[PDB]
């Protein structure tokens, strides 16, 4: 009757009921319920989190009200699209992991989203995020989107993961000036380009691609981890490129043909003087 | 081991144990460090051991956990906390739910605590890319960071994919391959490596059994195939096998024979997602190659 917080995980409750006895409540937790659909809520107007992690929501809805909610979590449900979350303005972090759905819209009026979570998802492209001015964190990881674009709006966006979709050119991060991690793995790459203007990039990670050459990354020099496994390296004087990196610490380059020079390790040492950790490993002196 | 290792050992497990009993939902918040060297470690000792395992009874075969911590807990119940009894995983330790860390953390420490009383095959789940499976990297990146999850890939590359137990029992988490000719095959199989969508090693961790299949057919999930019971019996005449112990899909009562009980799914996560109401088994051999399945609930 009393709590600033409350936590109903694995609950088996299949409907919201009688939540009004609720005066205060601050943190709602009903992760993996049985809930269908979203209602019974426009009472509890003082949370700031609300958390419907794994259940059977097929649409968003009854939200309205609670306009300082600051965290919403509708991971891991049946959503379709993205609707009836304009109201929240003071929103910071939204999950929508592992939806169905497909088109980024209806987020323009979230000024304060410092986080947008839409991986494992079938969206195609990146649209509809200008607005999103204080974005620092973006994940599209496990989608289908097929070139890097719309970006150009979040200056202050500091980590990028787009792992596992279908891009095929490294392009449109002119602008995000501090960006400091870049995830671009399990894609169909070929080159590296397109980094001119990320000078504070510490962690970079194009591993599981298609590039046959190391370019374009002597600038980096605030370098700290460089991902790069399973790709088609071939020649160890492309390492000259990390040479700027004084605190690169760790490199990934195995499945690379460079693996198959039996002093592999070895070449990385003298190439790398700086790094501890190449692959799963430690440089053990 | 060292005993400053099992100092840190033991305090991890202590604290990982003591949510017991509590009201789920308490996670344990390991510092960074203590899970990366769970992971370095224990990458280490299957390294150290052979892709293809070869055990001898008495051991306990469990299925897919999928990150359901307190059901874990409620298995070692059971069945006894190590080293009181021997188990072997067969994979599929993290998944959606915000407590996959804890349940592959203690998998990792007892693995560590107890190498050769303590075995955990490779799941599908434990792959190194998030083209299929996204919650443990989500779950990872929330709670600590990305590279925590880069690190985990490192270890699930080296977990073995396969074992026969006392000659007469092979496992593994997915099925049968078309390509599987030989164990020696399996052995030829080189870590650390990533589950590929195509061949020996994709068929072990993905491949299920069908009623309707005669032979091989395709399999729905996009991935792999599907084999009969004629690809059962002639795979356990051409190298003298009893049983095929396998995991990787949902069974009402947790376990399930197939093709007149020469194939056995398990599977121990109990109401998996939500929608089901499945229950989770578990099987043990005894000296004598005798087995037994002990049943768990909601
Ligand atoms: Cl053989
Ligand atoms: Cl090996
Ligand atoms: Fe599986």
């Amino acid at each position: 009757r009393d709590a600033e917080d409350v936590d109903l995980n694995h609950y088996r409750i299949g409907k919201i009921e009688g939540f009004e006895v609720l005066k205060k409540v601050k943190t709602l937790c009903l992760r993996q319920n049985l809930i269908k659909c979203i209602e019974n809520l426009e009472e509890l107007q003082s949370l700031r989190e609300l958390d419907l992690y794994d259940n059977q929501i097929k649409k968003i809805e009854n939200l309205e009200a609670l306009t300082e909610l600051e965290i919403l979590d509708i991971s891991f449900n049946l959503l379709r699209n993205i609707e009836g979350v304009d109201k929240l303005t003071r929103l910071k972090k939204l999950f929508l992991v592992n939806n169905k759905i497909s088109k980024i819209e209806n987020l323009s009026n979230l000024h304060q989203l410092q986080m947008l979570e839409l991986g494992s998802n079938r969206i195609r492209a990146i649209e509809n995020i200008d607005t999103l001015t204080n974005l620092e964190s973006l994940f599209l990881g496990k989608n289908k989107i097929t070139k890097l674009q719309n970006l150009d709006a979040l200056t202050n966006l500091t980590v990028l993961s787009m792992q596992s979709n279908r891009l095929t050119k490294i392009e449109g991060l002119q602008n995000l000036v501090n960006l400091r991690e870049l995830y671009l793995s399990h894609n169909g790459i070929e080159v590296i380009e397109g980094l001119e203007n990320n000078n504070k990039l510490t962690m970079l990670d194009i591993a599981s691609n298609r590039i046959k050459k190391i370019e374009n990354i002597s600038h980096l020099t605030e370098l700290q981890e460089f991902w790069m496994n399973d790709n088609l390296l071939e020649s160890w004087s492309d390492l000259d490129e990390l040479k700027g990196a004084r605190s690169l610490e760790t490199v990934y380059l195995e499945r690379n043909p460079l693996q198959k020079d039996p002093q592999y390790r070895r070449k990385v040492m003298l190439a790398l003087p700086s790094v501890r950790q190449i692959d799963a490993t430690f440089v053990r002196f | 081991m060292s005993d400053s290792e099992k100092l840190n050992l033991d305090s991890i497990i202590g604290r990982l144990l003591e949510v017991q009993g509590s009201r789920p939902g308490k996670n344990v918040q390991l510092t960074e460090n203590e899970i990366r060297g769970l992971c370095l470690k224990s990458r280490e000792i299957f390294l150290s051991q052979p892709i293809l395992l070869e055990l001898e009874a008495p051991l306990k075969i469990c299925g897919d956990i999928h990150g359901q911590y307190y059901d874990l807990l409620r298995l070692f119940e059971y069945g006894g906390f190590p080293p009181e009894s021997n188990y072997l995983f067969l994979g599929d330790y993290v998944d959606r739910g915000k407590q996959s860390l804890e349940t592959i953390c203690l998998l990792l420490a007892y693995k560590i605590k107890y190498p050769e009383n303590f075995f955990l095959l490779r799941g599908n789940h434990e792959c190194a890319s998030i083209n299929r499976i996204y919650g443990f990297y989500d779950e990872c990146k929330r709670r600590y960071n990305i590279k925590l999850w880069k690190t985990f890939t490192d270890c699930f590359n080296c977990l073995p994919i396969a074992a026969i137990v006392d000659e007469k029992i092979f496992c593994c988490h997915g099925g049968l391959s078309p390509d599987l000719q030989s164990m020696e095959q399996i052995r030829r199989i080189m870590r650390p490596t990533d589950v590929p969508d195509q061949g020996l090693l994709c068929d072990l961790l993905w491949s299920d059994p069908d009623k309707d299949v005669q032979g091989w057919g395709e399999n729905d999930r996009g991935v792999s195939f599907t084999f009969g019971a004629e690809v059962v019996a002639k795979f356990l005449h051409k190298h003298d096998l009893d049983l095929i112990c396998r995991a990787h899909q949902v069974v009402e009562d947790g376990y399930e024979f197939f093709a007149k009980r020469q194939l056995v799914t398990l599977f121990s996560a109990p109401n998996y997602c939500g929608e089901f109401d499945n229950a989770g088994a578990m099987m043990s051999v005894d000296e004598t190659l005798m087995c037994s399945f002990q049943i768990l609930k909601p």
